[PDB]
RNA sequence: AGCGCCGUGGCGCAGUGGAAGCGCGCAGGGCUCAUAACCCUGAUGUCCUCGGAUCGAAACCGAGCGGCGCUACCA
RNA sequence: AAAAUC
């Protein structure tokens, strides 16, 4: 006769709950699979891609259970602009008796270390093999800056295809190709509509998709039939995630850095402002741990245009007040995840889409901002994301001087002007600043049909730097 | 490799055949009583029941479509106008296509809810989040 | 949003009036009333109705004809525009 | 989530502090040969619910509800 | 004056 809350609390207290991370553990013995890390912070960022109106957030809600906050009363229904973040924990059943496909289970991040197996008749306890962060990239043909920023954030991929619709969806191919542009190859194929398909039709669809992914760089892409609605074949997805995708190399031997992709202002209205919190920049940490209380600087920061039209860039210095990596504030941070670094930054810097795709460095390092950038660029044969009713899918042309091109340098979305074009290299003038740390893998999109269409990939080889003014 | 994909396809087809042996043609013929100047629908209760829709939402939809303000008697929708049966049939079909049945699946199992304050349709067999409010 | 529909109002001696409610502002209204008048030989009014909007009232009882003008002038949909029997 | 607007007798506005208003409707009648126009007649309410100063309140306030509007998705 | 139908 126990209530649901009482049963949940009993399972939580049986399983150990969520132990607090040690304040200053020995970081030379701390792998991404340690209990202090695995139980309370993500180490792998896996992201979902698919064409418009497919249920990209619904599949992640099925896997994890946490909503992406599809906001704005107009993005409620059609498309989101900002990404959809989600946390799920991969738990395997320790008893060999239960079937291997059903051994795995993705739960919410509120779960404990050892939850009991919900399978009827199984007394085993679940072991957390990994907790993974989820990134959802909107797939609309005007909003591609967010998808490329996410791809720069990405570490693992999940591609989605609809059944009853046409096999060659341009947007799914665009997402795939953009993923292989960003040095990403762990891609898993997901067919969502199997419930509304027949025995034979899904076979021709899978044949067409197999023929589709034959010449692209990624070859070993497993295919998973899922249901965002019937909520089945989820444990198989988790098993494939754990097996096929290992951890990209990441340790604590590299200097810290941050790539802020979202802006979040903690301004709970109605209450007195005598009790407020810090302004939070949501960013991916691709390298370098952070600990509770640090001095950091957003390198692009203040961008002003003086009385001559010249650009002045002041890094935004800030002391880190909190690190909302997970539901409870953590003492440290782990590379390869999304963390909300809450500093003393004024919340209006985080109110709107302002801290979108910017680069941030800890004190003791000086990431260099650049105004003119030398770029080595390679291009694809034909445009992608365009539907052609049977006539020679449009071929990507060559660049021309003095034109605006959306140059997504990792997360930074800039409209660059091409000063010169060579056989493989070009010079870009940026009206919006970008800072070059190591390589910052670039993607390029050209305005050919009104909206942007991706063209190819690029790498920074040189640049013309600007000195920050403290 | 697509070999371990057909096994999960077959398992999913098995679970569908176990769970949904049915997989609407459950639209009652609309009965429109013409009484001089008055147009009566003594069957709108059955329309609401068979379409799994609350009556007042259906009335709101009808009077957002048509330019009238009519009353309800206890179970029956009575209005004062000269309205044909074809119009009632077509508004029922439009309500079915845009509200009642899923626009991505063949299902009526959705019902009416309010997610910040707007009507946000949610299903029961599939549970997909799609919403139409006009 | 912005649905389009036409209504008929009768009068004494079988004479009738037609109203299209909701008109896109991409093309202006006087330039459209000019060519309504010739193709229809009926009087027309750009009347203001509160909480309703600008209405191009026309004489006669014509629905396929205003629709046939709509298909050519600005309308490219022929799905949102609704025809009322009455 | 926060602050602005509203609460019919079918619909709107008005009074808000002597306790049920008007027009629009609806119904009937009269005008007439006959339709509009016009002229008469009605029958519908804790004017959203719960408390309070008040001889008194639907009205003045408030402790909550429903629907609209802006801030804006507010880690 | 406004006048309508037929
Ligand atoms: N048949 C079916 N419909 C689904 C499924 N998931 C979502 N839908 C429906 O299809 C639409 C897509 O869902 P939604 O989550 O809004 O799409 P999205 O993938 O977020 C859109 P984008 O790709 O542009 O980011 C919705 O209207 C929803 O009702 C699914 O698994 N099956
Ligand atoms: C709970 S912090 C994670 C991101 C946030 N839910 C958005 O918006
Ligand atoms: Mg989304
Ligand atoms: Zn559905």
């Amino acid at each position: 006769g126990e209530t649901e809350e009482e049963k949940r609390k009993r399972e939580f207290e049986e399983g150990g709950g969520l132990p607090e991370q040690p304040l200053n553990p020995d970081f030379s013995k701390l792998n991404p699979l340690s209990a202090e890390i695995i139980n309370r912070q993500a180490t792998i960022n896996i992201g979902t891609i698919g064409h418009v109106a497919h249920g990209k957030s619904t599949v992640v809600r099925a896997i994890s259970g946490v909503q992406t906050v599809r906001f704005k009363d107009e993005l409620e229904r059609n498309i989101t602009i900002k990404l959809g973040y989600a946390n799920a924990k991969i738990y395997k059943c320790q008893e060999p008796t239960c079937p291997e496909p059903d051994c795995y289970r993705s739960f919410k991040s509120d779960k404990e270390i050892s939850p009991k197996c919900q399978r009827p008749g199984c007394p085993g306890r679940y072991k957390l093999v990994r907790h993974v962060s989820f990134v959802d990239c909107p797939g609309h043909d005007i909003l591609m800056s967010t998808m490329l920023s996410g791809a720069a954030v990405m570490d693992a991929a999940l591609l989605l295809i609809a059944g009853n619709e046409s096999c060659p969806q341009p947007q799914t191919s665009e997402h795939l190709a953009a993923i292989e542009i960003m040095k990403l190859k762990h891609v898993i194929i997901l067919q969502n509509k199997v419930d509304l398909m027949r025995e034979e039709s899904a076979l021709e669809h899978q044949k067409s998709i197999l023929k589709f992914i034959r010449g692209t760089i990624a070859d070993g892409a497993p295919i998973v039939p899922i249901s965002a609605q019937l909520k089945y074949n989820i444990d198989a997805v988790n098993e494939f995630i754990v097996k096929t995708i290992p951890v990209p190399p990441r340790d604590f031997m590299i200097s810290p850095r941050l790539i802020v992709i979202r802006s979040f202002d903690v301004n709970k209205p109605g209450a007195e402002i005598e009790d407020l919190k810090g302004g939070v920049a949501g960013g991916s940490i691709l390298n370098g741990v952070f600990k509770l209380g640090d001095e950091i600087e957003i390198r692009p920061g203040i961008v002003t245009k003086d009385d001559k039209g010249k650009i002045q860039c002041k890094p935004i210095f800030s002391n880190i007040v909190s690190l909302f990596a997970e539901q409870n504030d953590l003492k440290f941070a782990v590379p390869g995840g999304l963390i909300g670094v809450g500093t003393k930054v004024d919340p209006t810097l985080c109110r709107a889409d302002r801290l979108v795709g910017q680069v941030v460095g800890a004190k003791g390092h000086l990431p260099n901002i650049y105004t003119d950038i030398e770029i080595n660029y390679f291009l694809l044969r034909r445009l992608l994301g365009v539907k052609t009713d049977g006539q020679k899918q449009a071929k990507v042309r060559k660049l021309e001087p003095n034109e605006v091109l959306m140059v997504n340098i990792g997360s930074t979305a800039t409209g660059a002007r091409v000063v010169a074009v060579k056989a493989d290299m070009a010079r870009l003038q940026l009206t919006s600043p970008a800072c070059t740390e190591i390589n910052e893998k670039i993607a390029l999109s050209r305005r050919i049909e009104k909206h942007w269409r991706l063209i190819g990939w690029a790498t920074i080889k040189k640049g013309t730097t600007l000195e920050p003014i403290a | 490799v697509g070999l371990p994909y057909s096994e999960l396809l077959s398992r999913f087809f098995n679970i569908l055949r176990t769970n949904n042996p049915e997989l609407k043609f459950r639209i009652p013929p609309p009965v429109c009583l013409r009484d001089g100047k008055k147009t009566i629908f003594s069957n709108i209760q059955d329309i609401a029941e068979k379409l799994h829709r609350s009556p007042e939402h259906l009335i709101q939809y009808l009077f957002a479509e048509l330019g009238t303000s009519g009353s309800v008697d206890g179970k029956r929708l009575v209005i004062k106008g000269k309205f044909q049966s074809k119009q009632m049939e077509n508004v029922l079909r439009r309500y079915i296509l845009e509200y009642v049945t899923c626009k991505t699946c063949k299902s009526i199992n959705t019902e009416l809810k309010r997610e910040n304050r707007l009507f946000f349709m949610v299903c029961k067999s599939c549970g997909s989040t799609r919403s139409v409010s006009s | 949003s912005n649905y389009i529909h036409i209504r008929i109002q009768q009068r004494n001696g079988r004479k009738t009036l037609t109203t299209v409610q909701g008109v896109p502002e991409e093309y202006d209204l006087k330039r459209i009333l000019k060519v309504l008048k010739k193709d229809f030989a009926c009087n027309g009014n750009i009347v203001k109705d509160p909480e309703m909007g600008e209405i191009i009232q026309l004489q006669g009882d014509q629905r396929a004809k205003v629709c046939e003008f709509m298909i050519s002038q600005l309308g490219l949909q022929k799905k949102n525009i609704k025809i009322h029997g009455f």
